[PDB]
Formats: structure tokens, sequence, C-alpha cells
């Protein structure tokens, strides 16, 4: 479990910082999207969001993230179907909030361990 | 670098009136503009982003419009708590701010009370001489104070200090002419000459040093 | 609630250094871009520097490049501004701000910390009484000359005289010292039969003067 956190952390940090550098004027969504814990890390609550933004992001990093989180998922656990905002500004806020909360979850879980 | 121009440093408005504050960008910024309000002693507060989105909790009388290079911040009906400085800011590229537009309350014209003070003997002992012209409780803000020593207009040695709009909407201002004590002692007639909308002709306050 | 608290502003000489800190609470600090904005005494705003979540990317305004360094310590929820080779025009209130990406607007501001760069050392004011040059009223004044740093407080007759007092805003002289004037209008019966005094306090130099007019 510490192993998956450490594998994911550079991927998450890079995705967030690259978005902060490339995207200008992204509004605050004020939404909670990712549920960090279940109490173990909550792959089934986090995974659908990454599946939903895969076409909008770096598919290669996303695929690595998904492969890591799949290892922390019960096969029986169902995944919510995610609604990605269609409006361009809402869609960037949606992506940005996912990256922020994923970063925060891993940092939180790491302090736990 | 994208230069943001607010043409008016100050605007006079009346409570209940519509206020239009303009901001123009030197190049296209699209809609990537923000508006801030600042009151004395506080940080700026975000009001509008993406040129027209009102931030959470911002009163509905505030609004923004424009896209491209020309932007307008609008208060539909000015309220007394709206007296403040408003700044635009573009985030198309590296952050730049407009220079600010101070809103103040329009009132009836008011004539200045003018007082003129000679340098005190204690100051002259140190080698300097400050001649002090003090103007109290005038409206409007725009005023012209001219200094003449033995009839020649001075263009150096003059510091001006204007107050903020006081509680009854009038302004006060100081103008001080500083020179060496020897230079002060070489002249006789010191005049502070005031031109202002409320005065039908220039008000001259003067004194003769040799008295 | 989101809170940003700046500290470390102080007086310094040109060419000196100073380190500002901003401690943040109420949000996950490492999720956000952080920035400094300053406001000079003429009240123009100027963006200063910006740092991404984990410090990989930084931007600086040209005026401070090669003199200032922005950095952050995510463990301590702290943003820093290391300021070197300070100049007089660096004098400003420095605000810590939070942003979503590196180029955006500023929705959250701290209260600011004042940085004053001046070649003048702390200087006590000289207080010069300005007596009238007959009437219903007369005007008395005090020139509070050449002090640093701001502010002074001026009162009249140990504060008993408040009506008709007018203290003007201070102006900065090329020497780096400030001056202002204070005046009062009194009923003409009260002068010159009574004595009037202006009381000037300069906290920074811990000096108190009473000058009779």
């Amino acid at each position: 479990v510490r192993k998956i956190i450490l594998e994911l952390q550079p991927l998450s940090r890079g995705l967030l910082e690259d978005y902060q550098k490339k995207e200008t004027g992204v509004p605050e969504s004020n939404r909670t999207l990712l549920l960090c814990l279940t109490p173990r890390l909550n792959s089934s609550a986090i995974l659908p969001y990454f599946r939903a933004i895969r076409p909008l992001s770096d598919k290669n990093i996303i695929d690595k993230i998904i492969e890591q989180l799949d290892k922390l998922k019960f096969q029986h656990e169902p995944e919510t179907e995610i609604s990605v905002p269609a409006d361009t500004f809402e869609c960037k806020s949606f992506i940005l909030t996912i990256l922020q909360q994923f970063s925060a979850c891993l940092e939180s879980v790491f302090k736990s361990l | 670098e994208i230069v943001m121009t607010q043409t008016h440093k100050f605007m006079s408005t009346s409570v209940g009136d519509r206020v239009n504050i303009t901001c123009k960008a030197s190049q296209d910024v699209g809609a990537a503009l923000a508006w801030y309000q600042q009151k004395p002693g506080q940080a700026p507060k975000l009001l509008i982003y993406w040129a027209s989105n009102r931030a959470t909790g911002v009163p509905s009388r505030f609004s923004g419009s424009g896209s491209g290079t020309d932007f307008t911040f609008t208060i539909s009906s000015l309220e007394p708590e709206d007296v403040a400085v408003y700044y635009c800011q573009q985030f198309s590229s590296y952050h730049t701010f407009g220079g600010g537009t101070k809103l103040e309350i329009k009132r009836n014209d008011a004539q200045p009370a003018v007082y003129l003070f000679q340098p005190s003997p204690d100051q002259l002992h140190t080698g300097s001489a400050s001649v002090v012209c003090l103007l109290n409780s005038f409206y409007p803000k725009d005023i012209n104070v001219k200094w003449k020593v033995d009839g020649v207009i001075q263009d150096t040695g003059i510091q001006e200090s204007v107050t903020e709009q006081d509680k009854d909407s009038t302004y006060s201002l100081s103008s001080t002419l500083t020179m060496s004590s020897t230079e002060y002692l070489s002249h006789e007639l010191y005049s502070c000459e005031i031109t202002h909308k409320s005065l039908p002709s220039t008000l001259i306050k003067s004194f003769q040093r040799s008295e | 609630e989101v809170q940003l608290v700046e500290s470390g502003g102080d007086l310094v000489k040109p060419g000196g250094s100073l380190r500002l800190s901003c401690v943040a609470s109420g949000f996950t600090f490492s999720s956000y871009v952080m920035s400094w904005v300053r406001q000079i005494p003429e009240k123009r705003l100027e963006w200063v520097a910006t740092i991404s979540s984990f410090g990989s990317y930084t931007y600086y305004v040209d005026a401070v490049k090669g003199r200032f360094t922005i950095s952050r310590d995510n463990a301590k929820n702290t943003l820093y501004l290391q300021m070197n080779s300070l100049r007089a025009e660096d004098t400003a209130i420095y605000y810590c701000t939070r942003q979503t990406t590196m180029i955006a607007w500023f929705a959250y501001w701290g209260q600011g910390t004042l940085v004053t760069v001046s070649s003048a050392s702390t200087t006590a004011p000289s207080v010069f009484p300005l007596a009238p040059s007959s009437g219903s009223t007369v005007a008395l004044a005090c020139l509070v000359s050449g002090y640093f740093p701001e502010p002074v407080t001026v009162s009249w007759n140990s504060g008993s005289l408040t009506s008709g007092v007018h203290t003007f805003p201070s102006v900065l002289q090329s020497s780096g010292l400030h001056s202002l004037s204070s005046m009062v209008t009194v009923p003409s019966s009260r002068w010159p039969s009574e004595t009037f005094t202006c009381n000037v306090v300069h906290p920074a130099s811990n000096t108190k003067v009473d000058k009779p007019v």
C-alpha cells in the first residue's frame, strides 16, 4: 500500500503541476469529486474519474495511474458513471479539481502511513 | 507585456446613479479580465472574473462586460458602501493591473478656506524655510495652487498633499514651498494663488516677509 | 475558512535583504498555486512572483528578477519571498495570494505585510509652531518636519482641543523623510490670551514633543 502511494505520487504531482503551467484562468469548481478513503484508499471511487478524463489528458500517465489503482479494487466493487461537464471552462475546472484532490488524497494517506 | 489602461483616476458619482468604469487592454485578452474592489486598510477583493462572472456573494448591482480589448465595470445603482477604488486585471498572459479608479461622492461646490503660514524662526535657525499654504473643505477635488515669490511663479521646491474625501464629501489640501533660509530671506512677497471651480476669480493669499 | 497570514516586513536600507513568510490554513496548501502581489504607496498593484504546487515552475515580474526568490515548504503550509538587493521602489505592502493555475486571478488575499526600503534611518520629527501672520476666528498650525518612518500622531492641547483640527496627509521628501502639517481654527477670543500647544508623538523613534504656538 505504501508502495502504490509512492508509485502514484510522482505521476499525480506531474499531472497537477503541468496543468497549472499550461492552463490559464481555470475557475474554482468548489466541488468534491474524489472520495479519498472507504478504511483503505478508495480505488473504486477514484478510478471512474480518471477513466472519464483519459481522452482529455495524457493517456500514458492516466493508464499508469489506472493500473496502479486497479490493484486496490475489489472486483465486485461497482464504479459510478461520471458526467464530464461539456462547457469548456467547467470541464477544465473539473479536470483541475480531480488532479488537486488526487494529489491531496495521496499526501493525506502518506501522512497516515 | 499587456498594458491595462483605466483612463480615469477618479470619478464623481451620486448615490442611486449608474457608474461605468472603463478598462482597455493594449492587445486582445479575449474575456480574460478580472475586476477588484479595494477599501482603505484592506486587501483588494475579487468582484468579477472572465469579464462578466460575478464571484460568490458579490452583490448583483456589480457587473462586467466586454470581450477583446475594451471592458466596462458597471454599478447599476451606486450605494454608499460602494465608494472605493476599482482595478482591472488581465490574465490572458503574465498578470498586469490597471491603475485604479477611485469613486467619490458628488456634492454641491464648496469654496476653500485658505490659510498661509510664514516659516517659523526655529526652522530658519536650521537653514530651511517652509512656506505653508493650507486649503480646507472644498469641492470639487480638482484645484490649482500657484506659488509666486515677488511675482515670479515657482516651479521647484513645492510638495502637495491632498486628503481623501472627508465625511461631508469635501477635500483638504496642503502645498508647501521649501527653500534655504538665506534664499527665503532674499525675497519679500510670498503668495499662494488658488484657482477653483467654486471661486469666480482666483483667491490670492499673501504676506510680506519684512513685517 | 481560507486564511493567509504574511509576516516579516520591516525597515531596511537600499541593498539590504529581507525574508517574507506567508502561512496558510483552511485548505490543502500543496493543491494550489501561490503568489505574491505588492502595492506601492501610490496604490498601484503589481504582481511579483508565482510558484506551482511543488515548486517546479516559477514566474517573476521583471522588476524583481535576479533579486527576489519565491519558494515554498509544503510540510509547513508556508510560502516565502526571499528579497535581496532591495531598492527604495520595493517599498510596498506585500500580499500573499492563492491561485488555481499559474496565470489566473486572485480570489484569496492575506492582509499584507509592509516592507519599507529607505536610506534614512529612523528620524525624530522637528515640530515648528506656526502662529498667525484680528477676526472672528484665527488659524494656528504646526509643521511636523522630517520624520521616518510613518506615522506620527498630532493632537492639540493634550487632546482637549479636537474641534476644528485638520491634519493633512504626510508627503515623502527626496531625503526619505516625511513631513505633514496640522492646523486648528479657534474663536478669536481664545487667542492670543490663551496658550495653544500641539503634541506630536512619533512611535517609531519613541519621542514626544509639545510645542506652544
